[PDB]
């Protein structure tokens, strides 16, 4: 039996403590905490509604635009505003592109390193290595001369005796299980996943006016001037552009990223049976294509108790059902008010008096779903599109279950979606997604400016008096998120994030029952207490954002 | 031997850390391989918990005197410095122990040094700069939320390269990269010359990039080079570029504080 | 199938073509494998001599009403066509017959458009424009020497995707790339205003990024999109902004007539 | 004997003709013509000298930035100025960077298809081509998988029937040795290529403000500001990019360009005893790093009778034994003044008559040194500097020989080299040695800046009476370049470019003396005159630049 801390978890957005029970060498109980809070829904109060996207934006660098878009959303729901069609697909552009760069550098530069061994990496062939890929992978840069230059790289930073972000990493630990082939592909992989993110985010910077931080939203649309024969603002030379950047993008995603996401579970095929965080799960629809803040080109939904058959459709950002649900607790949080609040009625009156296992020990809320805990990200955003039997995604993923196939002789059942791994599987699934929102939406830009809209903005008018409540909703890298404002006498009354790691970080709730993380933990192996490896793979496989959960 | 740098987030979003992966000269990769050897980072650190506390206490010690020390975020005081805890201690106390043996200290973005949007409105946290946090120590700024990130890499360079910091202005700014009003190098400027100004987005005025003044533009009022260095290396991308006002993120008093459509004072 | 296109040079000196070799939205290689189809390029074309000129009349026969005649260079006129000879015949010949059936005619570059710098000074061999030669067409004019190759490739994406050419001005000029004059859209205009001027290179004005009309700048004169689309897509590049003056390159009257220093009209 | 014509000649600049008289299946006799004059010289008469170089660096757009160079070199000459070393650093980088680019482009875009059969890539075996590359490259894009994207693409172009600029090509002629594999590799190079001499025009854009056509010169300097704290100049954040962009091309030139020259040769051996032009080579030094116009990188020399052990060495652009050869004659060119005339005393008369096999038959000029026909462009600089014993040369050749040997077991002797193979590999040497300079270059700049020197410009003065001469010579990617300014009275009354193409492709002389193409072409073969291929392959080896040799 023993106690031990994780503090800091590294290779996350912000500050993350673990804390788990051992007993028999399986972990027994966990805490999540978030040790970091600053106050933004506080920050913002009292102001204009119009001015609250920039603001809370950064709430994080991360998840970057998700805050500034559900605010905006927020904000036009309290004062009935639609939407124009062409902000629509900025927005889904910029969304879309930015979940692409958010999950590719989450499977590479967060998580691979719990899976990947790079010492392992310099005992490897490079040819054997290339040869493993044949009839794998199409993509070109897969060579052995392409492995060995980056075996060198890594030979030549051993050889300096600083190995910086690399040092003390868990390098022959029993649970690192890749050959040495698979651990050089691994990090030339890395490197590469490096490139097609910048690319990602080039598509981002030039509809937003840069990135990390975009800066073309309104209450009302979007800021980019539509004229194509204009100089100096969105026209068709700089749509091409925009286009030059999109199409850079597939080969990575669909070549790499998804074949390794089916390779690890090839073999880690373990990771199929644990890590499972809840039963219960959410997500909202997105991308909306009309011109009345729907027609959504992914589906949304409730799913209780891992039941697909019955789970519940979310077709609308105004779904009641899905409005009224909604609460956060601050039991075992370090905040005054502890009964579960609506958000619109929300406080965050902190309250900090330390760590106490059985009392307040986290800066995250608890939320619950018509009080019942639920996992918010892509496992859920997945399991609800097949329960939608949502085709697209159906053959996404049964392309990554037919590379795990011809790998291992064995299949993947939904069964085995619920853990750590068919967390990892959902994620890539949305990444692959993604590219044809890409694709369709800026077709559908182009297709609606040749019909002469250029209509990008309707400015708003806000009452001076009475009492508005809007929320808004969005598909986030993480999960649904929520931002909830309340306007009163023209200036915003409450402001209130509920966030998708939030739901997943939150400390046990008001009736003591533990959220996702902790739950996950439950089960965990742990081969060597003082190097807990095994957590931190489960605990990265939600893609932790604590500046996020806490904002 | 590469020199040595601590990155240390205190109140901190990571956008200031995620800058770095837009960058292309160097790129992250080529930052952390061949520039700097970055021995301590959260967002990337292969080591975790225990492990990588011994990874910083250890490189305090064998690289006293040599390392840059960078903070994001600003450093909340208030109530014993609870606001953010890291392996059960106040963030400002790592800082404190890290600026001690640092060749040169940095901070990135406006959180660290200014207090931006963190110890904005009502100040929930009693946030301020890393410059408060350490009166007797010279602090480089960085301002932007985030800065194009080479206004931090060629700040680092010029260190690597000729040895001392760039030149710096009265805020401790570099010159290169905040030695101007954004105002005073401003491509719009012929249209405020001239009142041809955008009223409202979409309008006819702002279809042709006319200037975003009585939008709410803070250009006026904000030192930067955002109209110049630009955004993310592709031509063309800053904010007004692309049709928004400066909102002055760069800048204290006026980004985080001023409404969007607020006017700045014109000088 | 993809729209046909044939190019034909001239009094060029091939810089037209080459900036093709800058572009990346889309790239050469995208241009002529998924853009369009070139159906005739003397400087990329696998055939040469009868094969290559069997080419160009095939095309003009297979896609008569259909291509787009692109052509770089000045059209010499004087002594009957003699200064620039293709297969035995006066390219204004060449030039004549591939206009008869082309859907549109683009004049690329500052020779074509308004005669250029080899219609400069006495002008030895009569050089023209492409539309003096064709004055029962609509010649579409891209100045510059050379333009950025997007302001070319933009206009042919339109013409592709949404049927008709851009919108242009009385010159025949894309307004999207030459609707107004540099000047009037400069990043260095609150240095005019202020009258801070380099009156020297490497002095000390000139090495704070001052204006340059003192040193000649061109840019009161000159229509362009030079100081927003700049070149090469790297961001912050075009001649003003490396320390020279515009020249006036795009615009007739200007470029190659008067003199770097000189100074240009304001209005 | 037949006659034939070859125009257009394509995959060159400009407008070339060439015609053979061939006897029994052999050329006996060519003729060389340039077909357009702009009088580039005539329109720069009576102006500043301040103003010559924009004008004139429109002689060419392949050749961009040389005749800049060279004219803002020749101003200075005539006033006595001695350019800033800064302003050295930055037109040798712009230079080095540009010829970097035209050299990739002529070997792939306008040579490769003399020598690649496309159709017979089709029947390629991606494997089998990647397979024979291993030990032969270390280019990480060899692989299987870009062989077989390369292939696809080919094939669907193919399959269009709009093969466009691949139509009616050279396929199936019987001078087409190189197997399906190596064909498609070739095609697979010619596209990477193509991203190559993007970088390199990248760095050249940085300095110059543009390319085509730079804009940062001056007589007496540079336009650059040099300021490491400075907001809009060159800073050191500029400086930054600017090498990240020349450290992007080595890989290229190195792995592919160098090895696929190798190749080349390995499978038309025959081609390395053929296409000898000249007897006499000359080249210029380029590259000064001083404060008074010279201690040149690269050397410089005078060739005579291909003997190497008694060559000249040139080491001064003010080298007066080099000034005094140079002549040119217009006896069988479209001018009226025939005798050889020095280029500060030349003319340029037009004197069009038609085409007469014995008369007047082109508008290039006929240049001598000291009476005699030379060859100049890379052949010549490599033989110059082999002459000279420059170890990089010969390191780098001897490269380019053992991946030759390794194909062939045979070496290559020095008298192979007066071939037309060989003038492609002293253009290969070129290039790599070129990114040797580059860095050179780069590390001279920023230690210069470091040392606190800042100066970029000397500020000149004209004497607004007085007669003066100058000359600006430069070693361009075609070879040796010269302009010749007299200034009387504070304009320039004469204005002389004697180009690299000039010397080459000029037509018989005044005393009936064959120029190097024309002398090139006698021997060939041509198996098809309908369809003269090897014609072509022997003049495109010169890299012909018809609005240089003309203007
Ligand atoms: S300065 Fe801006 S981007 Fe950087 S940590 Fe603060 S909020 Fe985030
Ligand atoms: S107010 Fe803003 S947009 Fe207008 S000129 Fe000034 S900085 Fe530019
Ligand atoms: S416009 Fe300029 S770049 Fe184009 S052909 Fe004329 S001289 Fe050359
Ligand atoms: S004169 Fe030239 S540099 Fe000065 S503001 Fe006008 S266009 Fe810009
Ligand atoms: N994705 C993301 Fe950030 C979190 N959790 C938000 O919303
Ligand atoms: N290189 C080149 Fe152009 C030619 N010939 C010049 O000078
Ligand atoms: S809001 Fe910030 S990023 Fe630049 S344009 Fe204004 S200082
Ligand atoms: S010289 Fe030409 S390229 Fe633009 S800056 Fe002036 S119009
Ligand atoms: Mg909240
Ligand atoms: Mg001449
Ligand atoms: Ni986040
Ligand atoms: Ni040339």
């Amino acid at each position: 039996s023993q106690r031990i801390t994780i503090d800091p978890v590294t290779r996350i957005q912000g500050h993350l403590r673990i804390d788990c029970e051992i007993e028999n060498g399986v972990v027994s109980k966990a805490w999540a905490s978030g040790t970091m809070w600053r106050g933004m829904e506080e920050i913002v109060k009292n102001r204009d509604p119009r001015d609250a996207w920039m603001i809370v934006q950064r709430i994080c660098g991360v998840c970057t635009t998700t805050h500034a878009l559900s605010s905006v959303r927020a904000a036009e729901s309290a004062l009935n505003i639609d939407v124009p069609v062409n902000a629509q697909y900025i927005r889904n552009i910029i969304l879309a592109a930015h979940t692409t760069h958010d999950h590719i550098v989450h499977f590479y530069q967060l998580s691979a390193l719990d899976w990947v061994d790079i010492t392992s990496a310099l005992q490897a062939d490079p040819t054997k290595a290339s040869e493993m890929l044949k009839g794998v992978s199409t993509w070109h840069l897969n060579s052995p001369e392409e492995f060995t230059k980056v075996q060198n790289k890594i030979k030549d930073l051993v050889a300096s005796g600083q190995l910086g972000i690399f040092a003390n990493g868990y390098w022959g630990h029993p649970a690192m299980k890749l050959p040495p082939e698979v651990n050089l592909i691994a990090v030339a992989h890395y490197l590469q996943a490096l490139e097609c993110q910048r690319d990602a985010n080039r598509v981002v910077a030039l509809l937003g006016g840069k990135t990390p931080h975009i800066q073309n939203l309104a209450v009302g649309g979007v800021a980019n001037p539509i004229n194509l024969d204009g100089l100096g603002v969105l026209n068709l030379e700089r749509l091409m552009y925009i286009k030059s950047f999109i199409d850079k993008l597939s080969d990575f995603v669909e070549q790499v990223y998804k074949v390794d996401t089916a390779v690890i579970a090839a073999f880690y095929p373990e990771w199929l049976t644990r890590g499972k965080g809840a039963v219960n799960y959410l997500s909202v629809p997105e991308f909306p294509t009309d011109s009345k803040n729907g027609s959504f080109l992914f589906p949304g939904g409730y799913i209780e108790n891992a039941d697909l058959s019955s789970y519940r459709p979310i077709t609308s950002h105004s779904d009641e059902y899905l409005i009224k649900g909604i609460q956060e607790s601050a039991k075992h949080s370090w905040y005054k008010d502890e009964a579960p609040q609506a958000p619109w009625e929300g406080t965050t009156i902190p309250a900090y008096d330390g760590w106490s296992d059985d009392g307040k020990y986290s800066w995250v809320k608890s939320p619950t779903f018509y009080g019942k805990t639920v996992e918010v990200g892509p496992l859920a955003n997945m399991l609800v599109k097949l329960a939608a039997g949502r085709e697209s995604t159906q053959n996404k993923l049964n392309e990554i279950v037919a590379i795990y196939q011809k790998l291992t002789g064995n299949t993947l059942e939904v069964a085995q979606l619920h853990s750590t791994l068919g967390r990892i599987i959902g994620r890539t699934v949305h990444c692959c997604e993604l590219q044809d929102i890409l694709q369709n939406q800026y077709s559908a830009l182009i297709t609606n400016i040749g019909k002469g809209d250029h209509t990008t903005f309707v400015k708003p008018n806000i009452p001076a008096t009475g009492e508005f409540k809007g929320v808004g909703f969005l598909e986030a890298p993480r999960g649904m998120l929520s931002h909830w404002m309340v306007i009163k006498d023209g200036i915003i009354s409450n402001y209130q994030a509920v966030v998708p790691s939030t739901w997943n970080s939150g400390p046990r709730n008001f009736n003591d029952d533990v959220g996702p993380y902790e739950q996950s933990l439950v089960g965990t192996p742990v081969a060597d207490p003082n190097k807990p490896l095994e957590v931190v793979r489960t605990i990265h496989s939600f893609d932790p954002c604590m500046a996020c959960a806490v904002h | 031997q590469r020199p040595p740098v601590i990155w240390i987030g205190a109140q901190e979003c990571t956008g200031c850390t995620e800058s770095l992966l837009r960058a292309t000269h160097p790129t992250v990769e080529n930052l952390v391989l061949e520039t700097i050897s970055l021995e301590y980072h959260e967002v990337l650190s292969a080591a975790f918990g225990h492990q990588v506390e011994e990874n910083k206490h250890n490189a305090l010690e064998k690289y006293k005197g040599q390392y840059v020390l960078v903070v994001d975020g600003s450093i909340p005081l208030k109530d014993n410095g609870i606001y953010c805890m890291v392996a059960g201690e106040p963030i400002v106390d790592h800082i404190r122990k890290a600026a001690e043996g640092a060749a040169a200290i940095i901070a990135i973005g406006s959180c660290s040094a200014w207090g931006g949007v963190a110890a904005a409105g009502v100040n929930p946290t009693g946030a301020v700069s890393l410059q408060e946090v350490l009166p007797g120590k010279t602090v480089i700024n960085i301002p932007g939320c985030p800065p194009n990130p080479h206004n931090f890499l060629a700040t680092v360079a010029h260190i690597i390269t000729y040895g001392k910091p760039p030149k710096l202005d009265d805020k401790n700014r570099p010159t290169f990269a905040y030695g101007r009003l954004i105002h005073e190098h401003c491509e719009r400027r012929p249209h405020f010359d001239a009142g041809r100004f955008a009223k409202e987005f979409g309008d006819e005025g702002h279809r042709e990039g006319w200037c975003l003044y009585h939008l709410g533009c803070k250009g006026p009022e904000t030192y930067g080079n955002c109209s110049t260095l630009q955004f993310c290396d592709v031509g063309g991308v800053w904010p007004v570029a692309i049709g928004h006002p400066c909102y002055g993120c760069n800048e204290e008093g006026i980004g985080f504080h001023k409404g969007i459509h607020q006017l700045a004072n014109v000088e």
